[PDB]
């Protein structure tokens, strides 16, 4: 083999690196640094319209990256989410949360998911999230900050709980039952994030 | 080492300073302490002040305890 | 300077001390630190104790932050 | 500086009056919304000197 | 050029400097200092008549500045700020907030 390379001329070198199972990432809220070891609130303990969640990993961001992604678990989700808000209606008793499309986000680095939905069905019980991104020529867009950022289109209605609770309780038309009272709005506490990437 | 029991030693375990009576560290500028673990103990009292404010912070958990805690 | 990498320098930028491994400051009396700006950093943990109480104060704004703050 | 407030000081007063009305049955459309506080981002500056 | 400027006496020099897209600014409100890299509340999390918001940038303020300006974004704005306060009325049900 040594004899075969003395006069033959090398012209091209290609290097591909693939990394998986990374748990050493940096996480941020609108309120500050999050501690990844413990359960944390992406989008805050009281999520609002426009709240965000940011994932950072300098080792990948300094390379000519072409692909990147992560996953998360949720902790005390309700058994069914659309039904969870059946007591929150407007006009002629029409639900604010019609279906799962209610819960959507924007990806600023432009995610490759088929739809912009926040929760995806877990093959078991409960929900997980999944996000995947691409960069056409391994060239980061100008103006983006080398971080992965997702923001909420609509709130989880924390600001309405007191109003609906009161109205049921003081109704003179009906006798309140447990099925007519609103459930507590959900703040999406989470844990166990995992990242992966490709650079060329 | 002096005759009054004051002593400074530099060796394989790092730098040790001991005082027979007291110790005064002063600067006209800033004082900057660094290390992996900083441990401050007093057998009577601990105080800290700043004329333009003070701050205690951490990325994990802040803890304030005593038999009685007073705030303003 | 010693053979183990411990070093103390006094020059135009003030006084610098570095330790190869660790650093122990002790006194039988009080320890008094002064300066315009006092900055304490640790790469793992920071602790402070007093058997007769502790205090953090300022004339402007006191700040306590962490990912979780617990009081008593 | 602000010329007029965002009415944070009045929320409790209006909420109460609707809730205890004897003339009308309260509905969600009649209750006051929480007063706004103007959260902001992306401040950008430019200057010229001669 | 060297030869051309050897005898032609210089009489006047004018210097103009234009700078844009500055983000390292110091921000303050009545309660203290803001982190400009995160969404912040300019007049506080809860505002009163007379409260204020201050922007500072020493690098420009020490120069003979002829013009200066800034821009901000608002988040979570109700869809209509006037309709938002329709429940807040006085006298014969007249809105406190009649327009922008």
């Amino acid at each position: 083999l040594y004899r075969l390379f003395n006069e033959n001329v090398l012209t091209d070198l290609k290097i591909t690196v693939e990394v998986s199972d990374i748990t050493s990432v940096q996480l941020e809220n609108d309120l500050g640094v999050l501690n990844p070891q413990k359960p944390f609130f992406p989008f805050g303990p009281r999520p609002i319209k426009g709240s965000s969640f940011i994932v950072k990993y300098p080792e990948a961001m300094e390379k000519p990256v072409t692909a990147i992604s992560y996953q998360m678990d949720y902790l005390n989700l309700p058994e069914n989410l659309v039904n969870h808000y059946s007591a929150y209606t407007i006009g002629d008793d029409e639900p604010l949360v019609s279906d799962m499309d209610y819960f959507s986000v924007k990806s600023f680095p432009k995610s490759s998911n088929d739809s912009d939905q926040l929760f995806s069905e877990k093959s078991g019980g409960g929900y997980e999230s999944d996000f995947e991104f691409q960069i056409e020529n391994g060239v980061w867009e100008s103006g983006l900050k080398k971080e992965l950022k997702i923001s909420l289109e609509r709130s989880f209605l924390h600001e309405k709980y007191a109003h609906y609770f009161t109205l049921v309780a003081i109704s003179k038309d009906t006798d309140p039952t447990i099925e007519l009272l609103p459930n507590e709005p959900y703040a999406p506490l989470a844990e166990n994030l995992v990242l992966g990437y490709t650079a060329i | 080492e002096d005759q009054n029991g004051n002593k400074t030693v530099m060796d394989s375990d790092g730098i040790t300073m001991e005082s027979a009576k007291d110790m005064n560290l002063k600067a006209s500028g800033d004082i900057n302490l660094e290390g992996t673990n900083v441990n401050i103990k007093a057998n009577a009292e601990f105080k800290a002040e700043g004329s333009a404010g003070a701050e205690v912070s951490t990325s994990a958990v802040a803890v304030l305890k005593g038999s009685l805690v007073q705030i303003n």
